[PDB]
RNA sequence: UUGGGUUCCGGGGGGAGUAUGGUUGCAAAGCUGAAACUUAAAGGAAUUGACGGAAGGGCACCACCAGGAGUGGAGCCUGCGGCUUAAUUUGACCAACACGGGAAACCUCACCCGGCCCGGACACGGACAGGAUUGACAGAUUGAUAGCUCUUUCUCGAUUCCGUGGGUGGUGGUGCAUGGCCGUUCUUAGUUGGUGGAGCGAUUUGUCUGGUUAAUUCCGAUAACGAACGAGACUCUGGCAUGCUAACUAGUUACGCGACCCAGCGGUCGGCGUAACUUCUUAGAGGGACAAGUGGCGUUCAGCCACCCGAGAUUGAGCAAUAACAGGUCUGUGAUGCCCUUAGAUGUCCGGGGCUGCACGCGCGCUACACUGACUGGCUCAGCGUGUCCUACGCCGGCAGGCGCGGGUAACCCGUUGAACCCCAUUCGUGAUGGGGAUCGGGGAUUGCAAUUAUUCCCCAUGAACGAGGAAUUCCCAGUAAGUGCGGGUCAUAAGCUUGC
RNA sequence: CAUUGGAGGGCAAGUCUGGUGCCAGCAGCCGCGGUAAUUCCAGCUCCAAUAGCGUAUAUUAAAGUUGCUGCAGUUAAAAAGCU
């Protein structure tokens, strides 16, 4: 929760329009729980997904 | 069902393939190797009927 | 910030307004009224979902209507259950079942029957140059030309071996420990914060009475305001440009020869060569359509209907939200936790078998039941796309095929891809027929290490059900359904499949 | 030679290690355990109060859950049918 927030802050401070950090897996316990950190704009559909967002 | 034992080796002593007499004698007891690969070193074997080269896999059926 | 007077009455739920006793009543019953035992909740109000054989709106050929083609009946192909087996490896039950790109001869491959191998790093200790150890012909042995073992003796020479320690491998287990990727709810229009307001709060408003739209699409209303995603835009593609850029790896026309026909600055020529050119071919750049125009309808808004003009007045896809699901995949992974095994191995190789086994049930398909046809000729038309394997031509063979020569790493060669149905002419004649081609005998080629449980291919014979398919049910509205053939994937051999044309 | 109880939450104190696998067991209450148990059985640690500390039962406060101070009685338990 602390590491993802600092990466989230470091992207928006660096001059980005919007970013998503998604961390899925065994976080607390043995059940798989996803965790998604969003701020700003984020497109999902269409051709501009091909060159406005980069994924890793 | 009993397993198969492996090839237990025979564990012999020194070679002793050399005769020596009258204070300095040359005698090649086991046979020669006509191959130029193992010549002057490797002997041949001595079975009950044949001689055999342990390297070049060559035997002579002396009948 | 708890006191006007006064009556009755409740104390978790059940047992239970039951049992007993008294009393009232003709009776039915009323009144009064326990306990043992049992139990961690029962309950009230409100909120959000879910569901309703509740009502309003609206929508979809994975829904119906009007229909079409069917499937379900038949034979076969192939997948799943079951049975059987030494083993018939296994995953999956709308959203599993021609699925795992899963068309398995061996390999694949896990399963079975057997036989080798170490590919057990490294660390320590034991051994050991008087030698650690390694490989072997010939016999015995073995499915085996595995020195695997045994007889037998020769060979390498520190690489190894023995012992604990510790690693490594695994298409082993676990998808209910997970990653990733898919699929689905969910092809519909839906979802969310900020600040403000309303509530003790969960929450709500925003995100709506109404109109409109494919759409939470807009107009408009309004304790909301301003935004965000999805929709839309966008991308590819379809359809038009006698305008542009451009062409010996694209053509056309003109012309020059050349064949042939019957005389012309005639007719045909995918005969040959070069002059202008881009119409046709290719593929770039721009253009074009916006509900723009007209008329209606509509709050005159949003929009809708019709018509003109036009190639076109909704072409088809791809991408695709929040929240999820114990959806699938550990058998895609040197993605992976934990567990199991780890040398007589669940590692790995080799050989053989199995994955095809057949009282039976189901799913996706194929070929048919014929005359709107089959047969035998004749004639004449594609488009994607692939190729170091694709193939031209010449000989040989009746056929599958063979043998020679060439071309193409490809707008260059195959290839002007001379495709089917169709079209025209024949024979048949309503008879399970010359419809149908299952089953099966015999021969012939090819691929491959190997064709048996027929790999395919070809020939000759054999000639089964089937005369339109019960109850059921699938898919579909325009170049669509259906008929019809051709590529690609898989592929040494190769399509009844799938994906494209 | 300092015990007695504990360590999921109430409630001070561990997501330690080993065993067990809805078994044995714990647990006042909610609960835990069906193969990675923060709860069982043990070791390690830690906490609490300490020459004392658990446990059973009566009882008082907590209890404005008996209400004089001070409770409720529309729908949660409940105002008699009416005078
Ligand atoms: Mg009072
Ligand atoms: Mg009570
Ligand atoms: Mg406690
Ligand atoms: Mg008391
Ligand atoms: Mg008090
Ligand atoms: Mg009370
Ligand atoms: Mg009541
Ligand atoms: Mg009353
Ligand atoms: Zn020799």
């Amino acid at each position: 929760r602390r590491a993802c927030y600092g990466v989230l802050r470091f992207i928006m401070e660096s001059g980005a329009k919007g970013c998503e950090v998604v961390v899925s897996g065994k976080l607390r316990g043995q059940r798989a729980k996803s965790m998604k950190f969003v701020d700003g704009l984020m497109i999902h559909s269409g051709d501009p997904v091909n060159y406005y967002v980069d994924t890793a | 069902k009993k397993n198969k034992h492996k090839r237990k080796k025979v564990k012999l002593a020194v070679l002793k393939y050399y005769k020596v007499d009258e204070n300095g004698k040359i005698s090649r007891l086991r046979r020669e190797c006509p191959s130029d690969e193992c010549g002057a070193g490797v002997f041949m074997a001595s079975h009950f009927d044949r001689h055999y080269c342990g390297k070049c896999c060559l035997t002579y059926c002396f009948n």
